[PDB]
């Protein structure tokens, strides 16, 4: 959530890692749950 | 001196009822039952699908 709130005001540096590393939704629909 | 009677079957019972559920102005038909789940669903379509 930190990282939205700093990309949010354009760029001020912070280059630390890659912490999103995500996956956007898979195209997965599974039935039951989880 | 008060006491309770015991009535109360339902506010419009005829027409009047029929016409209040045939015309929703406000969803009440039984939404002390029915606006629960449509709210529910409402908030919980956002899920892993």
């Amino acid at each position: 959530i930190r990282v939205e709130e700093r990309l949010k005001k354009i760029i001020k540096g912070r280059e630390k890692n890659i912490l999103k590393p995500k996956a956007a939704s898979k195209m997965v629909v599974s039935e039951l749950k989880e | 001196f008060i006491y309770e009677k015991s009535r109360s079957g339902d506010i419009t019972q005829g027409l009047p009822k029929v016409e209040q559920v045939l015309e929703v102005r406000s969803i009440d038909s039984i939404s002390i039952n029915l606006e629960k789940r449509i709210d529910s669903w409402n908030e919980r379509i956002t899920r892993i699908l």
